[PDB]
RNA sequence: ACUCGUGAGAGACUGCCGGGGUCAACUCGGAGGAAGGUGGGGAUGACGUCAAGUCAUCAUGCCCCUUAUGUCCAGGGCUUCACACAUGCUACAAUGGCCGGUACAAAGGGCUGCGAUGCCGUGAGGUGGAGCGAAUCCUUUCAAAGCCGGUCUCAGUUCGGAUCGGGGUCUGCAACUCGACCCCGUGAAGUCGGAGUCGCUAGUAAUCGCAGAUCAGCAACGCUGCGGUGAAUACGUUCCCG
């Protein structure tokens, strides 16, 4: 357990909470609902490519912002998917929700989405070295990215002995608190088990 | 956390003292905090994700 | 005369100070007296958890929850000013209790 | 000990049975799972087969046993020695 | 002095001297001396036969001590053993009777370690 | 008025140096009631013995927090600062004797895995 | 102390007697941080000394110190598997440390009812050269002189 | 106006002065300053290692069960006891025990919760409920060690408080197995611990209380944290371990 989660390490300084509310008495109930919402969302738009979910609460208003690579599949042109999700949302939550389905500017700068892309290639029996190098090159071309690291571990290539390989390009200063490190993790599903993909994308320094 | 036990922990028991808390995310019986409704493992994970408002890593 | 106390609570101090400005400005624009944002002591809740899922009772991680507090006492509550305070739009990050 | 405000505790079912038997002047063997009920003086002549977790042990009540719990007379654990 | 069969210590304060009676501890001592009006700070040397008489009269009246008390204690243990209650079986075995640990400790009841 | 604050450990004292003959109103008490220990007395009045104005002042003090020895140390600091206000040219002597330093020594926090801040659990090889 | 000697903490001057020897003595009597108790133990013992000898207590304390301070000491060194007691000179500060430690430790082993009595009597005996602390000094020197041959190690 | 609370900011940089130095790094000392030389302490664990730990938080490949290896319930067990190891706590006392008086904290917790006054109980506690979602009220006006006084007088004791007898309180549907606490009685081993072995370099060790999480209640002497009182010693790198 050698590496502190990059997001949590910077949570007070360089990154921000993925949910905004205040409650004293309702805190436990709010968390329970959040758990339910995020499990309902993480297992719905899997092939849509979700990076972030932000949940805002106040009175009964439940604002859910879903960041996605392409919103096309997250909203049918008839609103079909928005209506289906809002239906299950309000049902579960008990109150009224406003899905603000957004979209990500630079998909290939987004560590969670880069992790999903590597994972899906491994799910489609792509040589893991290929997927690693592809993600590295795509990310480094984009203007903010000053460095990237990608790590895949598990039964790589279907072998019986676990391997943990990593490729790195540029700077990835994990120990620097002011360094803006974007972290993503995704679990690729394969005939021989699960292989974990971690991505660290350094995008520069924040002073506040 | 066998699903039967998770459901039975959500039912009203016939005696008030049979009620016990289980982690809302995974069902773990031990080390469930009252204010969060989560076990120590889920607490650590969610707090690192920033999914618990106001909860941050503590140093002093 | 009648007095209204606004207790403001938040987790981030930046959100709490920003929302103490918004209220003080609204009250000044409606001409009432505002005692101002008095800073109350922060509450600190501390949690200690075992890092590993099993058997490593000497590896721990401390977590913190700070709650910042600001008291705003508004004197001379003109009914227009009361209506304004009820119609201010404030972030969900900030809890406003009005008395 | 159970506080005197509440009096002695006896499982409602158990009570019912012993009452009936002593009301109809009869001393039958009463099958009981209730380890936790106190011996009331009403029990003095009755015989109880009380569960020890494995079987029912015959307990014959006596004057000197009143106010003890029924489970005190059916040992749970067996230890012959090492 | 001589009190209910017990020789009180040579020169001990009264509140301590009375605890040498098998039925009397420090609380009952202070009680008895308050009711009899004898100064608890007195030495046993200075105790007069008249005071000894008032002492014997009070504690033989209100209190059960010495043999009477020992017989009652033995009778209470014997009852438990006879009726076959759980505590009685524990007395037979020479093991803790108040649900204490036996895997370790329990030496006061078990005696010295007979290592195997 | 002359007012100054001295701090030591978790004790804050507020001294009011006024002209007098060597009297202390430590929360309403003299320097023998509040601080019976002779060592504490020698400590509180040490700055005055360096200036030589042991009987040239009265002191009024509010003592809060910490304990007897912390409050004694906070007092000595407060007084020494008050002397700097009364007569600035005493600063070379008072600081040379070290009375103007705020002693930063505070209780070290207890660390997890340990019994105290440094005391470790008993170790065994096997 | 692989990187060199560490600084010695300044000792204050006793308010009642004005010897730093006295406050050093209280820091040896000190148990469990109960300094006020150790303080009055030492003050009481010096008063018992003052009344029994008539003379100034700090002066007799210094005299008893000078009769129990070791000048020469033995340090053990393994050399060729054989273990040799090596005579080494005692630096002045260590001499007084040793003397005071010996005085207090034998006072704790004395027979009188209270520590004030035991400490005062040990101080008085050591002023005359009679006490157990004096015998310890003499035994320390006896072992040094018996090992004079092993001084050539000079470690 | 002093504290204090919490916001913004200043401050430590080998920056300045003297001597060492490759006019080098860096070093020894001095001034100024609250602080001096990464000021003290957290958070932070590189590439790897041990086929270390965890399929019992969770997830998951493959195998197995599906009238059971699923699932509901009552009772019992996880609390056994001739022993052994390990981590602690309380002691063996007078630098103490007991009684009386009296002083000085920090941090934290509280809603079918924390609960003040008064009254009733020797006491645990009862009764009743003021006031507080709390810098407000409750957790006494919040401690103990400490300081003053008296008493015990080196005794297995006025040390010790195990065990066991009797009588109670509270929580809970229910304290037999198997709860904590209180009162009366009882009064064990224990006289500073063999070979050996552990922690600690200053607000440290030692010692003293306080709070919190879990939690109806608690096996809490545990754990996480908070303040009070406060030492000794470090010549040195021959020797042991890494
Ligand atoms: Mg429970
Ligand atoms: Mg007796
Ligand atoms: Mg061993
Ligand atoms: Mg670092
Ligand atoms: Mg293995
Ligand atoms: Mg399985
Ligand atoms: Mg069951
Ligand atoms: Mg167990
Ligand atoms: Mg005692
Ligand atoms: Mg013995
Ligand atoms: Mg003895
Ligand atoms: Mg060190
Ligand atoms: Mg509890
Ligand atoms: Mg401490
Ligand atoms: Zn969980």
């Amino acid at each position: 357990g050698q590496k502190i989660n990059p997001h949590g390490f910077r949570l007070g300084i360089t990154t921000e909470w993925k949910s905004r509310w205040y409650a004293d008495k309702q805190y436990k109930d709010y968390v329970k609902e959040d758990v339910a919402i995020r499990k309902l969302l993480a297992t719905g738009l899997e092939r849509a490519g979700i990076a972030d979910v932000e949940i805002e609460r106040t009175r009964d208003r439940v604002r859910v912002d879903i960041h996605t690579a392409r919103p096309g599949i997250v909203i049918g042109r008839r609103g079909t998917e928005a209506d289906r999700i809002r239906a299950d949302l309000e049902k579960l939550t008990g109150k009224q929700v406003q899905l603000n389905i957004l979209e990500v500017k630079n998909p290939e700068s987004q560590a969670q989405l880069v992790a999903q892309g590597v994972a899906e290639q491994l799910s489609n029996r792509v040589a893991f070295r290929r997927a690693m190098r592809k993600a590295i090159q795509s990310a480094m071309r984009q203007p903010n990215v000053k460095g990237i690291r990608v790590q895949c571990s598990g039964r790589l290539g279907g072998a019986e002995m676990s391997r943990s390989e990593f490729y790195r390009e540029g700077r990835v200063p994990l120990h620097t608190l002011r360094a803006d490190i974007d972290y993503g993790l995704y679990e690729a599903k394969t005939t021989f088990g699960r292989i974990g993909v971690k991505v660290w994308i350094y995008k520069g320094d924040i002073v506040g | 956390a066998k699903k039967a036990l998770v459901h039975k922990a959500n039912k009203k028991p016939k005696f008030a003292v049979r009620a016990y808390t289980r982690c809302n995310k995974c069902g773990r019986p031990h080390s469930v905090y009252r204010k969060f409704g989560l076990c120590r493992i889920c607490l650590r994970e969610m707090a690192h994700a920033g999914e618990l408002p106001g909860v941050q890593k503590s140093s002093w | 005369g009648q007095k209204i106390r606004i207790r403001l609570k938040a987790y981030d101090h930046e959100a709490i100070d920003a929302s103490a400005r918004k209220i003080v400005e609204t009250v000044t624009r409606t001409g009432a007296s505002v005692v101002g944002p008095v800073p109350l002591p922060t509450e600190k809740n501390v949690y200690c958890v075992i890092r590993s899922p099993h058997k490593y009772k000497d590896s721990r991680e401390h977590f913190e929850m700070r709650t910042h507090k600001r008291l705003i006492d508004i004197l001379d509550p003109t009914p227009k000013t009361v209506d304004a305070l009820m119609r201010i739009d404030l972030p969900a990050s900030v809890d406003v209790n009005i008395q | 000990p159970r506080s005197l405000k509440k009096g002695p505790f006896v499982d409602d079912h158990l009570l019912k049975k012993v009452d009936v038997q002593n009301e109809k002047n009869t001393k039958q063997v009463i099958k009981t799972w209730s380890r936790r009920s106190t011996i009331i003086p009403d029990f003095i002549g009755h015989t109880f087969a009380v569960h020890d977790g494995r079987k029912h042990v015959p307990v014959f009540v006596t004057e000197a046993m009143v106010g003890h719990k029924l489970g005190e007379f059916a040992p749970t654990r067996t230890f012959k020695g090492h | 002095a001589r009190l209910v069969g017990v020789d009180l210590p040579r020169d001990k304060r009264m509140e301590i001297a009375l605890t040498y009676i098998y039925g009397i501890g420090r609380t009952r001592s202070n009680e008895i001396l308050a009711a009899t009006g004898i100064d608890k700070n007195m030495r046993t040397k200075d105790l007069t036969d008249d005071q000894v008489t008032v002492l014997r009269d009070y504690i033989e009246g209100n209190l059960k001590v010495e043999g009477d008390l020992r017989r009652e204690v033995q009778a209470d243990i014997r009852r438990k053993i006879e009726i076959g209650c759980y505590q009685g079986l524990r007395h037979r075995r020479g093991l803790p009777v108040r649900g204490q640990r036996t895997k370790t400790n329990a030496r006061t009841r078990k005696g010295p370690k007979r290592t195997i | 008025p002359i007012q100054t604050v001295g701090r030591r450990k978790e004790a804050v004292v507020r001294v009011r140096l006024v002209p007098g003959t060597g009297q202390f109103n430590l929360d309403g008490r003299t320097l023998e009631n509040y601080f019976p220990n002779k060592v504490h007395q020698q400590l509180i009045k040490a700055p005055l013995v360096t200036v030589d104005r042991v009987d040239q002042f009265d002191i009024y003090a509010h003592l809060d927090g910490g304990g007897p020895s912390g409050q004694a140390g906070a007092l000595r600091l407060a007084i020494a600062r008050a002397l700097i206000l009364v007569q600035p040219e005493d600063r070379p002597a008072l600081k040379k004797a070290g009375f103007l330093t705020r002693d930063p020594r505070a209780i070290e926090r207890k660390k997890y895995g340990l019994k105290k801040a440094r005391k470790a659990p008993q170790y065994s090889k096997r | 102390p692989r990187k060199g000697p560490a600084p010695k903490r300044p000792l204050v001057n006793d308010p009642v007697y004005g010897s730093q020897l006295v406050t050093q003595l209280v820091n040896k009597v000190l148990l469990e941080g109960k300094k006020s108790l150790a303080e009055r133990i030492v003050y009481g013992a010096l008063e018992q000394a003052r009344e029994k000898t008539g003379t100034d207590p700090v002066v007799t304390l210094k005299r008893a110190l000078d009769n129990v301070k070791p000048a020469l000491e033995v340090r053990s060194r393994r050399v060729g598997g054989a273990t040799y007691q090596v005579p080494v000179e005692v630096r002045p500060d260590r001499s007084t440390t040793l003397a005071l430690r010996w005085l207090v430790n034998f006072s704790r082993q004395r027979r009188e009812k209270t520590m004030v009595e035991r400490l005062a009597n040990e101080i008085l005996d050591a002023s005359n050269g009679l006490g157990a602390s004096v015998k310890r000094r003499e035994d320390t020197h006896k072992m040094a002189e018996a090992n004079r041959a092993f001084a050539h190690y000079r470690w």
